[PDB]
């Protein structure tokens, strides 16, 4: 019911975007 | 209102030479100044919101770095949007980049939501350049209709219940989210207390209370005030602007608090990026980083 924060890098994916 | 020709009009100069205006009729302008004030006074003042949505710091009055965020994580309804104050002030263009933003929030009101700053102030713009400007462009009075529409401005928001978004950060004097909701709009920013501190405070890695704000108003915390706060409200996580960083991004507590600065080059004098937080529905966050040459 309650979702949690998970961030990309902590989950196994690139953090940042450039441009 | 005749709200898809002035979205029209401010986009064209995408694309342009950077530094190029756009001037609204003086009539245009107080237009959005009243529906989208209207918009705020209905919507609370403590905004729940759902995810995904994009989360995004300070603009200044960048207008044209605020035209390469949108151009990057897409033009609304695209994406949803969540801006953190600090709208005017020290750029160039304020009045295309407030503009610009206020049209969008009338135009998707449930897919597009603005926070207060400590520049959407009166006392504040009249100093940095936001009066300058309306002043020069147009007159006085449309700034006094600019400040009534900046009184009534949310404050915060929770995504899901779970990441809790305002300008600047905590206040020792809040202890539940009711304190929120009872404020009252229109409002002015008091000197002290609650609302002050919600857009001026800063966290604070070497003090681990709280302690003296070196900008002489509000209070810093430390890593073990995120720590307290997060837990007795059952959150993850705060999303916060109001400081320039250097990547766009910054952690803070153990990735407990994250700050974010979406203005590159921020008043040409700062080699710093700029971040925009863009967080799935399943409350996953990875950011969007611009940065100039
Ligand atoms: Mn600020
Ligand atoms: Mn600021």
């Amino acid at each position: 019911v309650k979702k949690r924060v998970s961030f990309a890098d902590n989950q196994g994916l690139a953090l940042t975007m450039v441009k | 209102l005749n709200l898809d020709s002035i979205i029209g009009r401010l986009l064209e100069v995408q694309g342009s030479r950077p530094g190029k205006n756009v001037q609204l009729t003086e009539n245009e302008i107080r237009g959005l100044c009243l529906k989208s004030r209207e918009i705020f006074l209905s919507q609370p003042i403590l905004l729940e919101l759902e995810a995904p949505l994009k989360i995004c710091g300070d603009i200044h009055g960048q207008y044209y770095d605020l035209l390469r965020l949108f151009e990057y994580g897409g033009f609304p309804p695209e994406s949803n949007y969540l801006f953190l104050g600090d709208y005017v002030d020290r750029g160039k263009q304020s009045l295309e980049t407030i503009c610009l933003l206020l049209a969008y929030k009338i135009r998707y009101p449930e897919n597009f939501f603005l926070l207060r700053g400590n520049h959407e102030c009166a006392s504040i713009n009249r100093i940095y350049g936001f009066y300058d400007e309306c002043k020069r462009r147009y007159n006085i009075k449309l700034w006094k209709t600019f400040t009534d529409c900046f009184n009534c401005l949310p404050i915060a928001a929770i995504v899901d219940e779970k990441i809790f978004c305002c300008h600047g950060g905590l206040s020792p004097d809040l202890q539940s989210m009711e304190q929120i909701r009872r404020i009252m709009r229109p409002t002015d920013v008091p000197d002290q207390g609650l609302l002050c501190d919600l857009l001026w405070s800063d966290p604070d890695k070497d003090v681990q209370g709280w302690g003296e704000n070196d900008r002489g108003v509000s209070f810093t915390f430390g890593a073990e005030v995120v720590a307290k706060f997060l837990h007795k409200h059952d959150l993850d996580l705060i999303c916060r602007a109001h400081q320039v960083v250097e990547d766009g991004y910054e952690f803070f507590a153990k990735r407990q608090l994250v700050t974010l600065f979406s203005a590159p080059n921020y008043c040409g004098e700062f080699d710093n990026a700029g971040a925009m937080m863009s967080v799935d529905e399943t409350l996953m966050c990875s950011f969007q980083i611009l940065k100039p040459a």
